[PDB]
């Protein structure tokens, strides 16, 4: 998923952009992927119960 | 001559009182049991900061010099205690070839039996000095622990790369490592754990406790690192004709822009980027400085002449006479727009006519631009070249001026295949790619396999082996010996026992069964 | 960058001459080869231009049907063959790197002939 | 019938069910038949 | 198109050389060359006024009337200069000798 | 082909079948 | 070369808006029994709290 | 709720802004509303347990 980023691939963002913008595109992926892990973990904890 | 620094080189990282607490901090500290050089006037590197300690009988060491050239070329820091007065200066000093003591300035200040420890670091222009004095009765530094306190903070703004000691002493270097510092009731540091020294220290830092209970704990993630670097681009020897686009005698009008296809070439974009002749160089989907690391399937150069005020319309998400009726870009446009003033080239001139993305409608409605050499800038002609970039999705053809290297198989490498990068192990695949496919993808959208651009062979990319690292601790109340389990990895990748759970190093295997105490997994404790 | 040509030759009318040119110090593909003639006591005459990339060649009307130009990118060279020579063709034949026309697209450029060879004299 | 499918892009995929969206001919669609006599 | 060119000056003097065209030129397709006796010509000016790499020399003009000037002559400027037009085929003028 | 040309109609040059494409989702 | 940032009198045993050098916040100032070292200006609780 | 958007109403954003700007305002509503559904679902699953 892009999560608003120009690319779903982290290496593509880093290869294409310098930090001033690359960090923005990465932050979008971090929020989405961190949110995905939080969702996964919550479901695993409830299912585990 | 070298000595063991043991547990010295710790200092109070700040001016904050902490008591009855274990505090984790990362700063420039001397690593525990580090290798420090033992001296009996050499010039030594400063690196990221210096640990300095001296042992004295009769005040032989008097001071230090910190700076770069230290030869009357720039400012340097001179700290000398002459008999009774400590003098600190940062003048553009001329030093002797071998300075010693007998028996333009921006700042000035004037104030074995013994051990004097110092920390010298320079952060954001501020030279920080920490120290500790204590009596000794001792060939080496004594073993023991104490923390050094800040005394001096000099707002000098001077770069320090080297230093020298003015007259035994020891020199070590500080590193950005994490320590667990033990603070007592009175706010002092009484102990410390170097979190990067060994697996037991890792356990103590992870659990935030100097004493750790018996059990198995996960402290880190082990990964095999790359040993080589592989640059793979097709060996094209054709220099790419950007000059034929930018240095052209005749440019097309905006209603009928000229679309030139660029292919089968080595695209050197450093000329276009570094050239000062351009009024603008703006990229949207790429950075202008990354263009030489990337490789494109095609590059298209749209060449045309427009009026100065309308240069701003050559961009994604725009409206206007050109953006809507002559030359429209995609909103998701990838490429770079390069333009320059052509008032001394095209102006006289009414031969430039104007009225979906990349639609070129030349049906004839048209008006001309009155380009004259005496008009204002907004009315002067500009030559615009738009370089539309087709990113890797299929075999790339237009690559930057990278020097290729040989490919190493069955090892972890840092690879670049036509702009496709990552870390992993390259092995022969059993895949059958179609003629238009350069790479494939996994369910994770990561690259599964690639086609080598020089050799028509398909290689699989296997991620470098990794897994959790858990430390088996009997409990530090009984023993400081630990065993380390590397989860789901081979012992050839990391008194070694290979099991289903991973590679267990340091534990002795015994054939007798026993009741389980500290579990590993898969029937092993 | 340096261009080097063959030495002088003497030919009788009706004979042909092959004038070679080699070059180094730059990628060959991106620049074309311009041939310029200069008879003793005269100025410069453009003879033709050949693309080292695709073989396309432009010729001055005065030499059309008489001169054939070719290139070989594997040796970084170009050749000019002059057929049916006349005494009127006594001249120095210069090989120059040419950036007045695009090697890939054939379009006119803002430039000139920067690096010239020594000139091959043909009698 | 079931004709109308093409590779949506130029990326290699295998052993996978992939969901895509593009200008494809709808299945069991009405297509005009032009004979050649 | 045909170019016509039209110098006795001491070292240290300013020199003006000129060429006329039978037809107008794009200007940016005008180039000037310098040929020393016994040597091949070299490019001095291109694009009407732009100075070639490695080259007191300056070019200018418009329409059918262009010039090449040297702010101060040196002993090494005593060469034959040529006017080249290349927007519509290629042509050179006769050349002007400077002494 | 990098054409930049509007296509609204076409003609076949000499049996053949003609259908039209639609922006629909497929599981492949 | 920095200007004379001005100070005010200190008031104890009341809820105040305080500013000590670079550290600010709201709370009640009372005498402590904390033996700060000669170079320590600020202290902290376990969860990084002044 | 606005969630940082110019308007809580999606139709009011679309009738006011062109896509290059509307998309930003919409993403703000999507994050908030998607987050709201995730909160709702988590609560329903725990309550269901
Ligand atoms: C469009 O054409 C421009 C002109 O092209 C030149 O003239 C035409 C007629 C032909 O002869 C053609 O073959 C010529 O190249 C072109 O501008 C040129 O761009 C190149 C870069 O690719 C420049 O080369 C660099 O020059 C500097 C020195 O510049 C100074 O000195 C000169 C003296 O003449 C002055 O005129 C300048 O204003 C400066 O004061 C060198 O230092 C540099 O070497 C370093 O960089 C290279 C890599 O580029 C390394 O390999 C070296 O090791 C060094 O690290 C280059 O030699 C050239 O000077 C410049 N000429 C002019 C007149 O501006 C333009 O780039 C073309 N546009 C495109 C898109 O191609
Ligand atoms: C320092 O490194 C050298 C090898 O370069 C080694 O011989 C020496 O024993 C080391 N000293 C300490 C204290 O680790
Ligand atoms: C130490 O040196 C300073 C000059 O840098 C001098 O002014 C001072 O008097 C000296 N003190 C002693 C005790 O020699
Ligand atoms: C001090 O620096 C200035 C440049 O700012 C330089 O001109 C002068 O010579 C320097 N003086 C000495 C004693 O080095
Ligand atoms: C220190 O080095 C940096 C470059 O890394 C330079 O920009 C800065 O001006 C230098 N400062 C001094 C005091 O020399
Ligand atoms: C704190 O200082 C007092 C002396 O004022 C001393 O008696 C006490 O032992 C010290 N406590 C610690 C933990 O160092
Ligand atoms: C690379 O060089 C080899 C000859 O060594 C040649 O056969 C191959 O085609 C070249 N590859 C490219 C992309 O030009
Ligand atoms: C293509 O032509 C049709 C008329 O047949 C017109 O309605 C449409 O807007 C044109 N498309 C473009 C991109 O110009
Ligand atoms: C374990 O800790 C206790 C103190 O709680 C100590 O008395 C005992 O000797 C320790 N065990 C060993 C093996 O030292
Ligand atoms: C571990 O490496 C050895 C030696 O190559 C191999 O025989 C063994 O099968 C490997 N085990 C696993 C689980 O990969
Ligand atoms: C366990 O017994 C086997 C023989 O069955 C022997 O080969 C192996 O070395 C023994 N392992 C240990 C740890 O004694």
């Amino acid at each position: 998923s892009n999560f608003g980023a120009i690319s779903s691939v982290l290496n593509d963002i880093l290869s294409r952009l310098d930090p001033p913008e690359a960090e923005v595109q990465i932050d979008r992926l971090i929020t989405g992927r961190l949110q995905s892990l939080q969702t996964y973990v919550t479901q695993q904890l409830i299912r585990a119960a | 001559a070298y000595t063991n620094s043991f547990t010295r080189g710790v200092y109070y990282p700040d001016k904050v009182f902490r008591s009855s607490v274990l505090h984790s901090t990362q700063d420039l500290f001397l690593p525990f049991f580090s290798n420090v050089t033992w001296f009996h006037n050499p010039v030594l590197p400063f690196n990221d900061g210096v640990y300095f300690a001296s042992t004295e009988k009769s005040n032989i060491i008097r001071g230090w010099i910190f700076g770069t050239t230290l030869d009357s070329k720039t400012q340097s820091l001179l700290i000398v205690n002459n008999a009774t007065n400590v003098v600190i200066k940062v003048c553009e000093f001329q030093f002797c070839n071998d300075p010693f003591l007998g028996v333009n300035c921006t700042f000035e200040y004037v104030s074995f039996k013994n051990l004097r420890e110092f920390v010298f670091k320079n952060i954001d222009g501020y030279f920080k000095i920490y120290s500790k004095h204590t009596p000794i009765n001792l060939r080496d530094l004594p073993q023991g622990f104490s923390a050094l306190e800040p005394l001096v903070d000099l707002p000098i703004g001077i770069n320090i790369t080297r230093f020298q000691t003015l007259l035994a002493y020891y020199v070590g270097y500080l590193q950005p490592r994490t320590f667990l510092l033990k603070y007592n009731e009175n706010g002092t540091i009484t102990d410390a754990v170097d979190c990067a020294l060994d697996p037991l220290s890792e356990t103590k830092c992870t659990l935030k406790s100097f004493t750790v209970e018996k059990g198995i704990y996960q402290t880190s993630n082990f990964r095999v690192q790359p040993t080589e670097s592989i640059v793979r681009f097709p060996n094209i020897t054709n220099l790419c004709p950007f000059g034929e686009v930018f240095n052209a005698t005749r440019f097309a009008s905006v209603y009928a822009w000229n679309r030139k296809r660029i292919s089968n070439c080595v695209a050197d974009y450093s000329v276009l980027y570094n050239s000062a002749s351009f009024s603008t160089f703006k990229c949207y989907g790429v950075s202008p400085t990354k263009l030489n690391d990337l490789c494109f399937t095609n590059v298209y150069a749209d060449s045309f002449v427009i009026r100065g005020d309308e240069v701003r319309q050559i961009a994604p998400g725009q409206t206007g006479k050109i953006a809507d009726y002559n030359y429209k870009l995609p909103d998701d446009f990838t490429g770079c727009v390069i333009a320059w003033n052509s008032n001394n080239l095209d102006s006289k001139n009414y031969n430039y006519l104007y009225r979906k993305p990349f639609e070129r409608d030349i049906s004839t409605p048209l008006q001309s631009y009155g380009f004259q050499p005496t008009n204002g800038v907004g009315y002067q002609p500009y030559r615009v070249v738009v370089l539309s970039f087709e990113l890797l999705h299929a075999p790339a053809t237009v690559c930057g001026p990278k020097k290729s290297t040989n490919l190493v198989k069955n090892k972890c490498v840092n690879f670049n295949f036509n702009g496709l990068t990552g870390t992993g192990v390259l092995t022969e695949s059993n895949k059958k790619f179609l003629p238009f496919q350069q790479f494939g993808r996994d369910i994770a959208d990561t690259t599964d396999a690639v086609r080598d651009p020089q050799t028509l062979e398909i290689l699989d990319i296997t991620p470098c082996s990794f897994g959790g690292v858990s430390v088996i601790t009997p409990g530090t109340n009984t023993s400081n010996q630990v065993a380390v389990l590397y989860q789901d990895v081979n012992c050839t990748e990391v008194n070694v026992f290979q099991t289903r759970a991973g590679c267990l190093i340091g534990a002795e295997h015994v054939n007798n069964s026993y009741e389980c105490d500290i579990p590993i997994g898969a029937g092993i404790c | 960058v340096q261009l080097v040509q063959s030495g002088a030759e003497v030919k009788k009318p009706g004979a042909s001459v092959k004038v070679s040119c080699k070059a180094s110090g730059y990628p060959f593909t991106s620049y074309g080869i311009s041939w310029v003639r200069q008879a003793p006591g005269q100025g410069l005459e453009w003879m033709g231009w050949i693309s080292t990339y695709n073989g396309n060649t432009n010729y001055a009307q005065k030499f059309q049907g008489r001169v054939t130009m070719t290139t070989d990118t594997s040796t970084t060279t170009g050749y000019m063959e002059l057929r049916r020579l006349r005494s009127d063709d006594t001249a120095v034949y210069y090989c120059a790197r040419d950036y007045t026309r695009g090697a890939w697209f054939g379009e006119s450029l803002i430039g000139g002939f920067d690096n010239w060879g020594q000139g091959t004299l043909v009698t | 019938f079931t004709r109308g499918v093409y590779y949506p892009d130029k990326v290699f995929r295998s052993s996978v069910l992939h969901s895509t969206q593009d200008l494809f001919l709808p299945f069991f669609s009405n297509v005009t038949w032009f004979h050649a006599i | 198109i045909v170019l016509t060119q039209s110098l006795s000056l001491s070292p240290g003097e300013r020199a003006t050389l000129s060429c006329r065209a039978s037809q107008t030129v794009s200007s940016t397709s005008l180039a000037w060359y310098q040929q020393k006796p016994g040597q091949a010509p070299r490019l001095l000016i291109y694009g009407a006024s732009s100075r070639a790499t490695g080259i007191r020399f300056s070019g200018s003009g418009s329409g059918t009337d262009f010039t090449l000037t040297i702010s101060r002559l040196e002993p090494e400027d005593f060469a034959v200069y040529y006017c080249q037009q290349h927007d519509t085929s290629l042509t050179f003028g006769g050349g002007t000798k400077v002494e």
